[PDB]
């Protein structure tokens, strides 16, 4: 039962390994010790 | 391993005057697919090279 | 996916061009959601 466990996971695995960064959004107009949020998605399709 | 597909289509290349020959260039399109770890597919997905 | 194909492009050209289903993935979306309950409140006689 562990493989079937184990394998579900693995086939998961690898698309978030390939998610790519679209845009960031800097601090408005500021910069050092910013948060700087991200957004990304799969490129396989434009789904997610 | 992969399977693969080519897309055989028809829409009107319509002209505001209407035309007789809409034909030539159409959104055909070639699909991919592949099967995971347990045989079930995901990267279903429309490269059309 | 299907959804989004009965969407993204039209199902008609001609004199007249369209019918695309506007409501088509908001109405998908409550079924996705839907589906979750079956499963984990039936997960939850599978630990019983």
């Amino acid at each position: 039962v562990a493989q079937k466990a184990v394998l579900g996971y693995l086939n998961n695995f690898e698309e978030v390994s390939n998610l790519e960064i679209i845009a960031g959004y800097q601090d408005g107009i500021d910069i050092e010790n910013d948060k700087t949020y991200f957004v990304a998605r799969t490129r396989m399709q434009p789904y997610r | 391993l992969y399977i693969s597909w080519f897309e055989v289509a028809e829409e009107k290349e319509t002209d505001s005057d209407g035309n007789i020959i809409v034909s030539g260039r159409y959104r055909t399109k070639i699909r991919l697919a592949h099967l995971g770890f347990d045989g079930v597919w995901s990267s279903g997905t429309t490269l059309r090279e | 996916t299907a959804a989004a194909a009965l969407d993204v492009i039209p199902n008609i050209y001609g004199l007249a061009v369209g019918g695309s289903h506007w409501g088509a993935p908001l109405n998908a979306a409550a079924e996705i959601i839907m589906i979750k309950y079956q499963a984990d409140s039936s997960k939850s006689e599978s630990l019983s």
